[PDB]
């Protein structure tokens, strides 16, 4: 037998309190990084080459 | 160019061609008197009412 | 006691009122809207401050000063829209509470709901003079429009508005007037809110039922914060909802045109919020009558009380009081309706037969329901 | 009389992993807290963004 | 006691938390 | 001279009776007054079964509005079982408060 | 009391949600507004600023920016001696005020573009549906020349010289000038005139949107985990009686 | 003043409860509430649907009318003649 993976996750890092704040400070970090990098992305692929960064190119060093 | 395409079109659809006989009678059917408040507008308006709804959403896909 | 952090410091013991309280089991979701009341006057608060902190209070400004907020400054665009869109959600959850008062007669708490009423006026007052803020057309117009509606007074009126006004127009004078009144209300009306918390807190909540549930009380804080929290969430997702997807939508008038002292709103109207009083104002020919019944629209909240005919204070077991109260409730829907109608005939003759109704639910229909429903039930 | 008591079916509102009439809780229950922190966990988190 | 381990966890997490909140 | 007006109100105040939900919640017409003062001291004169009761039936229906779940179809409060058992209580503490204000005309 | 046909319902490329602004459409239709609108209509809000918003650099907006000072100048402003460089100077006011206006059309007083798509009822689909918009006076009506007859006027008129035109102007990339095909590049460059916004703002629903479908369903959890100990309770009543 | 031991007096009431841990948050999610959802808003219905329907009765005619009387410029009183 093994931990379930919540079991793994909670021995390591949710008993203490102070374990557990850190694991929140940490992820709100990773989180907020990938949040934003796969919605931005989620976003800009709706509208494709209607905003400026698809279009810089057009005046843009020659 | 485009615009003016598509608007024909859409008064060719049985409702602008049942509609425009609205249109029709009013545009020469005013007496002798030219009873000012015979204006007819409010004919005209439902004519273009019905051809613009059909306007833009054909129109549309003719544009840059 | 040693220890007991909450009753040490004496300020932290008044802060269990979030805690340790006895709170009714039994609640319908119509509960939080109290909380979201005071979560709304906090977010104006905060959002208007920062608005304050780039705005002039200027006729040659002001709409300048706010077009600058939502154009040149940072994320004073949401900001401002928050703070618009926020003052809708404050009146949408109002209403809700109110609702619940006359529904489930929680003004059974004659002092808690008299404070109610108090607050209810002072935030419409705040809402009236902010929107005046910005100097748009619409904003221009109604300030006039209003304030000289107070002027059907006979002897004094006229003076007044003109008091009021600071001159003979609302030019500088006036607008830098409601700046300051705007700014200092909100503060007023934190103590209020408090004071009615206060006299609350002395008796508990209602409920569904209808009846005491000291039986059956619960500990604030484990349940309740939850679900004030989740209630949170909800409020403020309807907020952004709103503000992020359809700023203006709710925001009817359009008016983004600077007030120019002579023109023409077509049908000029306070918002959303106002327009059952207008409607009621409209139906009367005389003007003098109109504000009376104007201002009994809104008081007429404080007789509830004294209507009550019934010996259970709870409409949830009275079915002829539920028919009627939802009418009133979409009798008030059609008043709010009429408020963005044209001038004329059909409106006209709909929105007088719709205040006699919204009068007669309050003070003969229902009251009459209440001895009917108590007989039938031999009480 | 007061040995007539007996405490409610419980069943239909525990789970899965604390059902067994008869088995041991303890090195059942310890995931199933944290699977209950492991919420509250995220939640925090994303509330923080 | 237990207290520098937790002074030591609360340490790190004021610290993440400025570095990144910040 | 009522004999058939007075014996169908019978049948709207049963209709009744059943369209106001608190039947369905286990309650019974004289748990549901409101409190006030009269009717403080009425529960306050009941016995210990009659009022250990009522606290039952308010514990097991604040129970349900708290879920939304109504009652049994089979656990019901039958109109023809109307225990009017405050109202001879009810009555007295009123009977006794009117002589009280009575006696303070003059 | 007259009918207004108001009700037009434009289809877009931002009409929707996610919908962005087209920046090439931006582009194009500020060309629009500084050859065929310039000229009668302000737009005080509006700085240069572009770049970013438009698409044209800084470079490109600098030397565009430039030119518009050289010959509309700060001369217009009051800066006696000023010409080309800035960027904080807003764009050129057609007439040094309303007054003047006025006079150049005779009454009437040109409506600051800047808002126009916010301010006025119906937004850039009654602009465009009016500039698009310019049909033949119904039978029995009569017309003073600057009254020109428009579909789309409350008072059923307007004192609209030839808004747009076929060929009215030239695109840099060779967009087809058809009047409609200008209109939808003048109004869109208007919608963004009147919400900058339009585009920070609906990629934020967007996280706004993701985000509340992570913490709604995850608060109410918590919320059932709490109360899950009072809505799983049972009852029992046992009087000694 | 004290709230909690103070508020009433109850005699001879067990109650049983359980933890949040040992418990599911969500029992049959959907198939309590469908039953009493729908059982409710069927006894809401009636009592609450009515004047809202009204409403949009009054709000359609009422528009109408407007329309019509307005748009029918002609309507008051006829043209030839
Ligand atoms: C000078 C000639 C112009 C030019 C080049 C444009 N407009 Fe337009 N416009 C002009 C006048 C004198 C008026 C006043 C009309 C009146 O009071 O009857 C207007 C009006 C408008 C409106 C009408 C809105 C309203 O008042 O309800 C709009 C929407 C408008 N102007 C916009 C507009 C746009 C987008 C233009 C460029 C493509 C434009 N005008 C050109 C005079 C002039
Ligand atoms: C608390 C009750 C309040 C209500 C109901 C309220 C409502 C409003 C409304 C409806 C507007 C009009 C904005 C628009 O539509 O353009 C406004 C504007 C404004 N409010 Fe408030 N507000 C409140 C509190 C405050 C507070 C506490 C402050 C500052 C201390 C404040 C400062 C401002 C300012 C400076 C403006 C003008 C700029 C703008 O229009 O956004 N308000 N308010
Ligand atoms: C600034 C505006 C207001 C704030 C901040 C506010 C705040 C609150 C709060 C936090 C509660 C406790 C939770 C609840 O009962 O929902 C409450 C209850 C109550 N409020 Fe208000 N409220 C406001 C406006 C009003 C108004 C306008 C009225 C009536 C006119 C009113 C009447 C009541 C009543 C009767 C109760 C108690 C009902 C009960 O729970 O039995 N409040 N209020």
């Amino acid at each position: 037998v093994a931990p379930t993976l919540t079991a793994r996750l909670y021995s390591l890092l949710f008993r203490r309190t102070s374990t557990f704040a850190l694991t929140i400070v940490v992820g709100a970090l990773f989180f907020e990084r990938a949040f934003d990098q796969g919605a931005d992305a989620i976003y800009e692929h709706i509208n494709e080459g209607k905003l400026w960064k698809h279009i810089k190119h057009k005046y843009e060093n020659k | 160019d485009p615009l003016t395409t598509v608007r024909e079109q859409c008064e060719q659809l049985e409702k602008c061609v049942k509609a425009r006989e609205r249109l029709e009678l009013c545009d020469e059917r005013v007496s002798s008197r030219s009873q000012t408040e015979e204006d007819c507008t409010e004919e005209l308006l439902d004519f273009l009412h019905a051809r613009d709804h059909c306007v833009a959403h054909k129109l549309f896909n003719s544009l840059k | 006691m040693t220890n007991i952090r909450k009753s040490h410091p004496l300020m932290k013991i008044v802060n269990n009122a979030f805690i340790d309280l006895p709170a009714p089991s039994n609640i319908s979701s119509w509960w939080n809207f109290g909380s979201l009341l005071g979560i709304c006057l906090i977010l104006q608060i905060l959002t208007g401050l920062f608005l304050a902190m780039h705005y002039t209070s200027d006729t040659t400004t002001a709409f300048s000063s706010v077009t600058h907020i939502c154009r040149d400054v940072n994320y004073g665009w949401i900001i401002r829209y928050m703070h618009a869109n926020g003052a809708s959600m404050f009146f949408i959850c109002l209403y809700m509470h109110v609702g619940r008062g006359l529904y489930y007669g929680s003004y059974t708490f004659l002092e808690t709901w008299n404070i109610g009423v108090i607050l209810l006026l002072t935030v419409m007052a705040t809402a009236f003079m902010g929107y005046v803020l910005p100097w748009g057309q619409m904003s221009f117009w109604g300030a006039t429009v209003i304030t000289n509606l107070l002027s059907a007074i006979p002897y004094i009126g006229t003076n007044l508005v003109e008091w009021i006004w600071g001159g003979f127009s609302v030019d500088k004078a006036t607008l830098t007037r409601f700046f300051a009144f705007h700014f200092i209300l909100p503060f007023i009306i934190m103590a209020i809110a408090m004071v009615h918390l206060l006299f609350l807190h002395e008796t508990g909540s209602n409920n569904p039922t209808g009846i005491s549930s000291d039986v059956d009380k619960i500990p604030f804080h484990p349940y309740y914060t939850i679900k004030d929290i989740l209630g949170a969430l909800l409020l403020i997702l309807a907020l952004m909802l709103l503000v992020l997807f359809a700023p203006d939508l709710l925001g009817d008038p359009d008016n983004y045109t600077p007030a120019n002292p002579l023109n023409t709103p077509p049908h000029i109207k306070p918002e959303w919020y106002f327009l059952f009083a207008y409607a009621i104002l409209r139906s009367i020919p005389n003007k003098l009558g109109g504000v009376l019944a104007l201002a009994f629209s809104i008081l007429i909240l404080a007789l509830i009380p004294l209507l009550h005919t019934s010996k259970q204070r709870s409409m949830m077991f009275r079915p002829l009081s539920q028919c009627l109260f939802w009418a009133l409730v979409a009798d008030l829907l059609t008043l709010t309706w009429i408020g963005g109608q044209p001038v004329e005939h059909p409106y006209i003759t709909i929105g007088q037969l719709a205040s006699v109704l919204y009068f007669l639910l309050i003070l003969v229909l229902m009251p009459t329901a209440g001895t009917i429903e108590n007989k039938l039930l031999k009480w | 009389s007061h040995t007539d008591i007996k405490v409610p079916d419980f069943s239909d509102y525990r789970r899965p992993e604390v059902l067994d009439s008869t088995k041991s809780s303890k090195e059942s229950s310890e995931a199933r807290k944290g699977f209950s922190y492991l919420v509250t966990a995220t939640t925090t988190v994303g509330v923080a963004y | 006691r237990n207290w520098v381990p937790t002074a030591q966890l609360w340490g790190a997490v004021g610290a993440v938390g400025l570095v990144s909140a910040t | 001279a009522v004999s058939a007006s007075s014996r169908w109100l019978e049948g709207i105040r049963k209709w009744y009776y059943n369209a106001a939900g608190f039947n369905k919640l286990g309650l019974m017409r004289d748990d549901t007054i409101h409190e006030n003062d009269d009717v403080k001291e009425a529960i306050r004169r009941l016995p210990e079964n009659l009022y250990d009761d009522r606290v039952f039936r308010i514990k097991r229906a604040l129970d349900l509005s708290m879920r939304q779940q109504i009652l049994p179809k089979e656990q019901w409060t039958k109109y023809e079982e109307d225990k009017s058992y405050l109202e001879p209580y009810l009555k007295e503490v009123i009977r006794e408060r009117k002589e009280r204000e009575e006696w303070a005309k003059k | 009391s007259d009918l207004e046909l108001h009700p037009p319902s434009y289809p877009w490329s931002h009409r929707g949600l996610l919908s962005s602004l087209d920046h090439t459409s931006i582009r194009r239709g500020f060309q629009v507004y500084k050859q065929v609108c310039s000229s009668c209509h302000s737009m005080d809000y509006v700085a240069y600023r572009h770049l970013v918003g438009v698409c044209y650099t800084e470079d490109e907006a600098k030397a565009l920016a430039e030119e518009v000072e050289v010959q509309d100048g700060p001369n217009e402003d009051g800066e006696m001696f000023m010409r080309p460089g800035k960027l904080s100077d807003y764009f050129p006011k057609p007439y040094p005020n309303p007054e003047a206006a006025r006079a150049a059309n005779n009454g009437a007083l040109p409506p600051d573009l800047s808002y126009i798509v916010r301010a006025r009822h119906g937004g850039e689909d009654y602009v465009f549906s009016l500039l698009t918009g310019y049909c033949e006076p119904p039978t029995g009506v009569s017309l003073r020349e600057g009254l020109y007859f428009n579909p789309y006027f409350p008072g059923q008129a307007i004192g609209m010289a030839p808004p747009i035109y076929n060929e009215v102007l030239e695109f840099d990339d060779g967009t087809p000038a058809t009047m409609s095909q200008v209109a939808k590049d003048v109004c869109t460059f208007l919608r963004w005139a009147a919400e900058p916004e339009h585009d920070h703002r609906k990629r934020m629903g967007l996280k706004m949107l993701l985000m509340m479908g992570l913490l709604l369903p995850l608060v109410y959890a918590m919320k059932r985990h709490k109360w899950s100990v009072l809505k799983s309770r049972k009852l029992a009543y046992r009087p000694p009686k | 003043g004290r709230q909690f031991g103070h508020l009433t007096r109850v005699r001879h009431v067990i109650t049983y409860s359980l933890s949040p841990f040992e418990q599911r948050a969500f029992p049959h999610y959907f198939s309590k509430g469908i039953p009493n959802v729908l059982r409710r808003t069927r006894a809401c219905i009636l009592r609450v649907a009515p004047p809202f329907v009204a409403f949009y009765l009054v709000y359609t005619w009422g528009t109408q009318e407007f329309e019509k009387s307005k748009r029918k410029n002609p309507a008051a009183y006829e043209n030839d003649r």
